[PDB]
Formats: C-alpha cells, structure tokens, sequence
C-alpha cells in the first residue's frame, strides 16, 4: 500500500518501486525461461574454460 | 602467531604486482602452495628452514 499512498501525490506531472516489489516478491512472468538458461551458459562458458578443463 | 595473518600478508604481494578479475572469483581461495615454484610442492618441509634464514638474513642489510 505505500505505493498507492505514493502515488496518491503523483497527479502532478513530476517525475521502479513496483517492478523492485515485483520481482522481489516472484511474479515477474517466467514464460520460456529454457532459452535463457542457456544463453546463461553460452555466455559464461570461456570463463569455465579458463579457471577448469574438464568440465569443458 | 596466526596462520590467517600470514596467508592475507603473501597474497598482498601478489595484487601488489598483477592479477585480473577472473583470478579474485572463481577458486583461487588465499590457500596457496601450488602458485609456488615446484620446490615447494615436491618437498615442502626442508624449504622453510631455507626461507626462515632468508628472511633473517635480508631485514638486517635493511
């Protein structure tokens, strides 16, 4: 509710608070978030590379 | 007369020269014999009495 009670003053065209609460709270929309984890890996691999064999 | 002391004093010197971002994450860890020359790590116990008169040797010239 401080959020409303915030926004309650912003009539005035003045100038994230919502979208921190959001996925904070775990409700941010988690629709293919396969293609994302691996783009997680595809990114990260040269640093594995470097610190490990193996697994590479 | 701790050992925690000693391992933050070596790995001072180590930043002090030249390291990268990938060195601080990962493993590295302040445990540290391997990073040493290969002296070290075949016969680790005959090279601190030769370190320990090193050290004795070099503060007195300072």
């Amino acid at each position: 509710d401080l959020v409303e009670t915030l926004m309650n003053k912003a009539g005035d065209d003045g100038k994230t608070l919502r979208d921190t609460l959001k996925i904070l709270t775990g409700r941010a929309r988690r629709d293919g978030a396969d293609d994302a984890a691996f783009a997680t890996v595809m990114r990260t691999m040269t640093d594995l590379a470097f610190f490990a064999k193996n697994a590479y | 007369s701790k050992q925690d002391v000693i391992d933050r004093l070596r790995s001072y010197s180590d930043l002090g020269r030249g390291a990268a971002t990938a060195l601080g994450t990962a493993k590295y860890y302040t445990g540290e014999l391997a990073v040493r020359s290969p002296f070290t790590k075949v016969l680790n116990g005959t090279t601190n009495y030769l370190l320990d008169a090193g050290r004795q040797g070099f503060l007195s010239d300072i």
